């Protein structure tokens, strides 16, 4: 999986050479950022259920037609609400994985790869998930470098959707 | 390939749950001990050439049947190939030490090496002896206390020895 | 030239993507190491002439035949001594360049690329330069991370020669 | 490509002399101001999509002859190509901002672009207008004072504007 | 542009051979289908404005939020309605082009190539155009092979969107 | 690959004799029933997307262990791969229907698929269930009597069902 | 084997797409030509032996040296006459195969591929077979589109030989 | 490449309007006269070998300086190249006749041929003479009234002659 | 591949000793008899076409089931392939005759031929019969005493027959 | 192994053609040179031990530091002298192999391939072997074409080292 | 043009190396064969017209139909006889060129390359030229190595035709 | 490329006539003087390394501005490139000497070298000086009378000097 350490090792391996000072400097920078990364990860994991419920409710309020239109891809019944809550939980959990791993490897591997085809096939709108992620970014309750890291990963996900 | 963080994330995703506090504490401990790992990798990389040369010289002194006419290392080409193989093994051991997990070493170097050596006719026991000599030299260089901050590196040395023994057992 | 910033930019460019968090972390690690890098560079630049003279003298003492044998590639006359001093100055200056730039880019580009062919053609021994570099490492008079960086680059050069 | 450190080292090697104290002090100052550069690059990368979309919408509102039947942006394919070109220009501007030198932008993006556009028939004035709109949006986003430590970024903003104007002049 | 005649000519040219009997048979089949193709094209061209207005109105009735939500990508004002009418006119005109040319060449070249990226960038929903095309198919007022051809091309466009 | 005409010609050439009157009459009958085959192929091609989407939705409702965390279809990448495989199977079934012979389906799609799925770990029973659902949907769409000339298509439907069952048995 | 249906299927398969309207039009054109194809095939099959004997006799009359010169590749004895009759029968049978299959697939696969090397190795003249095919074309006794198809395939074979 | 239908569609799309009744009537007339075009293409394809051989023989009888020792067609290799070029020109003329538009002939065959011949040293006048002889032979074969339904093909013959003269003028 | 000189040098290097007087005398004898080898190779190369044609004709007269409809040599393509294979075998026999060692013949031609023929379905007995006929023809041509200096070539003919029988046994 | 006969056979085989007159002429030229080749080989083999001892002694006299400096790569002890004698014997034996085989195949395969890496790794100087080969060339005691061949191969080895 | 010297030079150049002993041996073998080559060339050039007339007459006697059949490719008139004499002269002259140059370069470049296509297009039989070459070989009046070389090149041409 | 024999054959074929007695006598004279050419080529090939090294040393002593910091030969990479170029020029001169014609030297080495050097910035005068020094060294080595049969080689030396001067003039 794409992490800074594995990226440096792969870069060194494709050339058949030992590890230079640049790879060690990159690993050291990752270790320096790890403190804020773990702070953000703990803050996001501790309040997962409240964030999921709030993001779902925000999606339901901004797009009220998603709870009234009769369809398989809408949340007009309990099955649709369960699917939406599951999707938001998946998004939050994978964002936490990316925060812990120190890179966008989990985001690219588990969620982004193949997202457009799924959204087209099952008739889902990226705007719903963009609104949910915007709520999560506005209400994660962090400050400083931890907030900076969380916002960076949330914006990466949003730019992937948009 | 996978390092410690990627391994933990992969298991958590397979089970489909958030990371607990114990895993986060273990990862914080791993991050806290990164300077020693960087020092070990730097020292091994800096002394690689001397390690390889001394190990090859000792191996050819202990088993003189390799450099005799008709041996498996009797030419300039085959001797260069042997030195290249030893350097490659040391390089992948250093990669595994930096990663903190033996996935890269097992996947890119030791995967199918025994069958290749059997097809070519390379004796695996001599390669294992050379790997052991390289292990001893590298461990002795890593634990050098001159010109460095005093600390505890017992776990790191044990892990490096584990990688070296894994390579020796996989090539034998 | 191969520097950490240009390496990260090239890695991002070969994939046609924006700069991720890993490249920024690598650049931050380079910036953290820059303090020791500049300390070592200043220490090596301030005492360049004394180090060059001492390294030359050490080479002359360890290999006394280089001052008595009659040949074009030996230092038995003033021309050979001038050439040896020039070579040691080149080595020290390029090591300083590598220390400032933050990587082995200058070392690989200006000195290492094509070194073996030159040493074979003009009948020069790598052991002389190895001894000079060993003297420089033993007598640069640094302590701490600056000494660590200087020793790392000197060992890279030595491993290139050996 | 060359950044500031590589540029200084290249000039010093061409003249064949050690670096003086003034150059080392300038490089130390460059290193000291790296956090602001990282923040600027991060903000531009995070807001790239909105920057490109808003700039394209504004450009097509100001010059309606591009999206008319027969225009240079009348299809889905040509519209996608236009958006891709604007995104590429923004990406290379960000690369130049991170490097601190416009060598990569001039060598990999703006080298021979005018002739290519002339051969294809792409109007350069509209591209320059789009680049100017992207410049304004990016500069406005970079100087946002919300949720960041207060400081002085005037030189960084001026340099980024210089890169944007260089791209606009090289493509026009 | 991809037409049956040009497709046959390109197939013959990539092998460096003359035109065989298979290419002539394909061209003859195209000529046999041309009667129904032109019938459908005339029927669709004669009632273009009514079809465009009806398809727009159907989109507005099925998705009522597209006329009330405040946004740049919605038809809540005159500009949005003009854009929607222009889009539906483009769809109908390119379908007529494909009917006349005898293949999906115009559809693949003018509309389909790059459609997903545009829909993602400007935040447009393929379901609106699917509903408009469904209305057009239900209300084009043809019968027989002309209706068969029109429905075939409309379904090709719909499958491209879905 | 071989269709009916090519198959008959190949057998006649292997036996080394001219075609008899019975074979020519059978080929004339095959030619006479081409319009129904063209209609069936056109309808399946037109409704392919809905067929695949509905079949996938039904399959994931019947066997919920596939989309659970840790399942074989739990990611966007693996879900896209599953949809792609189902679409490929439907496409090759349509190819075989147009050809009138299952040579292309057996040679280009079902040749060595079971071993590939076993190596990857893909459960074949779920794939067979999805293929059966696609078969039912396609057969129901083909036999739609609205907006078409009334006739007899029993043999064509039976043959299409035979191809679908062959694919399901070869993948299970 | 190269038939119009297999050609269309292969063209669709190399691009990984469904069958479009052009392939169906080509298959329909093949079905329209099939009537004349089968008419010509029946007419050529019914009078095979007489045509073979006549074509052989025409070859023997136009090149009288082929029945007097002493050689392994000449028809001066019973073995040579048997070989010539067998060759003419092969030509007629493969032409019938091509007429039935609807393309030059059987002709390219069974006869044309490798013809020049065989004619050079065994010292055979293409002019003999050209004369036999010309007799067959002049005496097959067809009229209309069936005659057109038979003449087209015979001319394809002749151009292959010439 | 473009045929008549593609050309009309391209102009209509460039102007951004539906096709009028006159264009549809012209396309219907083009479709109505397809059998004559198919007959012309079939006859030219069937007689291509004789056309090329007779034209080459006549050309080398009229200009004997080409096959003399030192000429541009004095070897087996160069003679084969000349015959190949004439066959290629005839093939592309047939392609243009089938398409109904000279786009393919001008784009894939006659684009940059004069410069290539000038660089190689091939005399263009002899090539033009050979093209004219091929034109005469092909026109004579096309207008053969034996074994075909009587009709009017004057426009088709004029168009074919136009393509041949265009090729001759572009190669001269 | 290895010839006589390379073989002797390889064995001497494997044993790690200088060449003795007996080996040098044997190599001198090999060099002294080179003109006969050159004549044999030249004659076989000159008569290769007639050898192959006569052998193929005789083989198809002795076993008429190969050229019958449905046989393994019933087409122009398969007949050309059979002639090509026989020519290749003769060519490699000539290569081995020139080298003086059957290393090239065993390594580049006969290595894995039986399995290839078994997979394709080619009968090996007919190939062996054709090889034997080619052997007889080539031997008869080599020993022709017309227009050449009289001498002793018994060892050369025996060696050539040995190569031919080796090929026949390896392909059967 | 690269010998003239195998070189000609490989050249003929890469093109899939029979042996032409040029290959036979090359083999004949090799056979003409074989007399001088074997003469030189016998002369060099008969006096192998004396030549080895003399070349070693010449190396020891020209570079006297190789017998006094304390090191693993020097001949200051019995082990180093044994290694040097073994190396000179290897050089002479492989030169004899090349003389017998008629080409530089043995020299390129057994000695030259990988020589630079070994000399760099084990810290050996090519000048020692150059001096030994120069002594061997000056004291092999041949005259005429045999001396010409021996000198040609010795110069090839020297140019490989230099 | 393919000559032994140019072949050796090209072989040395494709590997970027100097000329070895094998190339010099090949050139020496060519120089040894040059005596017989020039002897054969002089003998064939001195009696060119008689050989051409005799070979033509032999072709006319063995295939008497070539002087009676009415056709463009037959020698039934003065033009055909002139063409046949010109062809035989070309064959003899190019054989002389190949004999002088020392290889089959002229034969492959001037005559063989493209021979089959010409023989098929203009309806010429290789057996006529085979008979002419057989007459030339039987009546060139040489003995020894010159006859051997002439026969070798004539057989190369014959095998090319057959 | 062309040597003397190929050149004469090419002119004779262009004029379309048999070779006369004068040309055959000239070719016989060329063949008679082949041993001296082989000796010259062998000596130059054997002494190539010393020739190149001495010429480079002399060139850098005469023009010290090349190896100064900022020069065109100030690095290990550029010095290696310069030595490689000189070795390539010597190698092609030896090729031309063996061939007896300067076609290969003019076609594969000196074709477009001046423009390449102008684009790169390599001074041609220094290259010409190095070529002249190599010429002097090679001529002095070739005319060494020790250990060789006494004879006349004046024409060969003049021709070699002509090739060297041609290279020097083409690179300047
Ligand atoms: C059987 C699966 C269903 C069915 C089909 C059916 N159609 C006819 C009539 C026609 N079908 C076509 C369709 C095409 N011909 C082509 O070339 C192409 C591709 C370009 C297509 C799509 C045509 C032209 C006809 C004839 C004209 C007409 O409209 O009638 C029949 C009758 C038998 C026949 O062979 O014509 C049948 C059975 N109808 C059903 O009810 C079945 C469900």
């Amino acid at each position: 999986m794409k992490t800074p350490i594995t990226e440096a090792i792969a870069a060194a391996d494709t050339q058949g050479r030992f590890l230079s000072n640049t790879e060690l400097q990159a690993v050291n920078g990752r270790f320096e950022r790890a403190a804020a990364s773990m702070e953000a990860a703990r803050a996001l994991t501790n309040n997962a259920q409240q964030l999921i419920d709030g993001a779902a409710n925000a999606v339901y309020q901004k797009f009220p037609y998603t709870t009234q239109m009769q369809g398989a891809n809408f949340a007009s019944d309990s099955r649709g609400k369960s699917k939406c809550a599951r999707d938001i939980g998946y998004y939050l959990r994978i964002i936490t994985y990316s925060l812990v791993a120190g890179g966008t490897g989990p985001l690219d591997e588990y969620l982004i790869a193949g997202l457009d085809e799924i959204n087209r096939t099952f008739d889902l709108s990226p705007s719903w998930y963009v609104e949910a992620l915007k709520y999560i970014k506005a209400n994660h309750g962090l400050s400083g470098q931890a907030a900076n890291e969380a916002n960076t990963y949330i914006d990466y996900a949003i730019n992937a959707l948009s | 390939m996978l390092d410690a963080f990627a391994k933990v994330v992969s298991q958590a995703d397979t089970k489909g749950e958030f990371l607990s506090s114990a895993q986060l504490d273990a990862l914080s401990n791993v991050v806290k001990d990164g300077s020693k790992r960087l020092d070990a990798v730097n020292r091994m990389t800096s002394n690689a050439s001397t390690i390889v040369a001394n190990a090859a010289r000792s191996l050819f002194e202990e088993q003189p049947q390799l450099i005799q006419p008709g041996g498996n290392a009797y030419t300039n080409r085959r001797m260069a190939a042997c030195l290249r193989d030893m350097e490659i093994i040391l390089r992948y051991v250093t990669y595994a030490t930096l990663a903190g997990d033996s996935s890269v070493l097992d996947d890119r170097c030791l995967n199918g090496l025994r069958e290749t050596y059997q097809a070519l006719g390379v004796p695996g026991g001599s390669v294992a002896a050379g790997v052991a000599k390289m292990k001893d030299a590298a461990i002795a260089i890593v634990n050098d206390p001159n010109g460095i901050t005093k600390g505890d590196c017992s776990a790191l040395v044990s892990e490096i020895a584990s990688y070296f023994d894994r390579a020796a057992a996989a090539v034998a």
